[PDB]
């Protein structure tokens, strides 16, 4: 029987994966609002870029 | 009496994980990003129509050049599109026409296909002979090609319907490492920036993060309540974007190892495509079966612009790499390219 096999592997993964550190949700949303904010002069989407500068225009 | 005891320290172990996401989640993303300042509408036009394909469309990837794309149809043909000026650089012919996924390298001299056919072949771009030619037929997966990315000019990574995700040596045609843990067909992964992860989703409703050199899951993400069909990287690298069947969207985080928002509307109710995400990653772009394409906000969840006008279903999404336009590409054979204007 190999259903004893899958049992203890999957034990091990959920061993595994217990032992992770875990941040706080609110650094982590700080982290991402961090990352928008800096990134929001780049990204020509968030702020069109003027039709003289789209290569698709 | 062995293995139920084991079970049920498995479920004591489950129990004990969920009570710790449980208690490091002080807030949420709701309460944290309610003072931002909303988008806004966002306006996208179709700049570029890239007609051609002669099948629905099943999958695009953009080139590192945010100018060449690839894009597999059932028609047998993987066209690599010039997307400034609407030209088709290249027109291989594939071997099965039952293609579900491609991809373009880094470096750009290679592009990958695969679906049904259990292979997910390699084509050379650059070549003395000046034809492109399949280089190596990657051979070993039992299940269907979903999705396939380039870690290099010799490592692929692809996900295939044999709930295994595997790292492939082009070179030696030989897989690597091999990810299992997977219930249900994995349909899609998305590398991080920083190349040394992966996020793949399947159809267990669970997304798996894994290690490339490590070779097995570090982190597991639940909450969908159907088959996951897309997924991408959050562009830091530390968060990513479920596209799943039951018409929501769902932004992890790797940290936090838990969900941080939903992205859902009582309109929509057909399932997700294919998601991805802006440069500045405040934008998820997310195709629907609705004939659609949403602009969801990351930070807000709120519906900011439409990408309606493509006829059919959305199966494919791609967002430049400097993030100058979104390629969209369905099942009516055409792949538009969308940016916004002042």
């Amino acid at each position: 029987t190999a259903s004893i096999a899958q049992a203890r592997k999957l034990v091990e993964q959920l061993k595994m994966e217990a032992n992770i550190d875990r941040i706080k949700v609110s650094k982590a949303a700080a982290d991402l609002m961090a990352y928008c904010e800096a990134h929001a002069k780049e990204d020509p989407l968030l702020t069109p870029v003027p039709a003289s500068e789209n290569p698709f225009r | 009496s062995e293995l139920d005891q084991l079970r049920q320290e498995a479920e004591q172990l489950k129990n004990q994980i969920r009570d710790a996401r449980k208690a490091c989640a002080d807030a949420t993303l709701s309460q944290i990003t309610n003072n931002i300042d909303p988008v806004g509408r966002i306006q996208m036009r179709t700049r570029r129509t890239l007609r051609g394909h002669l099948a629905k469309i099943y999958a695009m990837h953009w080139g590192t050049d945010s100018r060449l794309l690839v894009s597999a149809s059932q028609d047998g043909k993987l066209i690599i599109w010039d997307s400034y000026t609407t030209n088709k650089v290249h027109a291989i012919p594939l071997r099965s026409s039952w293609v579900m996924t491609c991809a373009y390298a880094p470096s750009g001299n290679y592009v990958a296909c695969g679906g049904l056919d259990n292979i997910c072949s390699i084509y050379n771009l650059k070549t003395r002979e000046g034809n492109v030619r399949v280089s190596r037929e990657l051979a070993g997966h039992t299940g269907y090609l979903s999705c396939c990315r380039f870690l290099d000019d010799n490592q692929i990574v692809t996900s295939s319907g044999d709930t295994t995700c595997a790292l492939w040596d082009i070179e030696t045609g030989q897989q690597t490492t091999t990810f299992t843990g997977h219930t249900g067909d994995v349909m899609s992964l998305s590398l991080a920036p920083d190349t040394r992860l992966f996020v793949s989703g399947a159809c267990d409703a669970s997304a798996k993060l894994w290690d490339v050199r490590e070779g097995m899951c570090r982190q597991t993400f639940t909450g969908h309540e159907s088959d996951i069909n897309a997924i991408c990287f959050f562009p830091n690298g530390n968060a990513f974007a479920t596209g799943s069947d039951d018409a929501t969207c769902r932004l992890f985080d790797l940290r936090a190892d838990q969900e941080l928002m939903t992205y859902s509307h009582d309109n929509i109710i057909c399932g997700i495509t294919s998601v991805s995400f802006s440069k500045s990653g405040r934008l998820l772009l997310a195709g629907y079966d609705d004939f659609n394409c949403n602009v969801w906000d990351a930070l807000k969840a709120d519906r900011a612009g439409v990408l309606a006008g493509h006829d059919n279903r959305v199966s494919c999404l791609g967002v430049t790499d400097d993030g100058m336009a979104v390629a969209t590409g369905s099942w009516d054979s055409f792949l538009k390219i969308w940016n916004g204007s002042s």
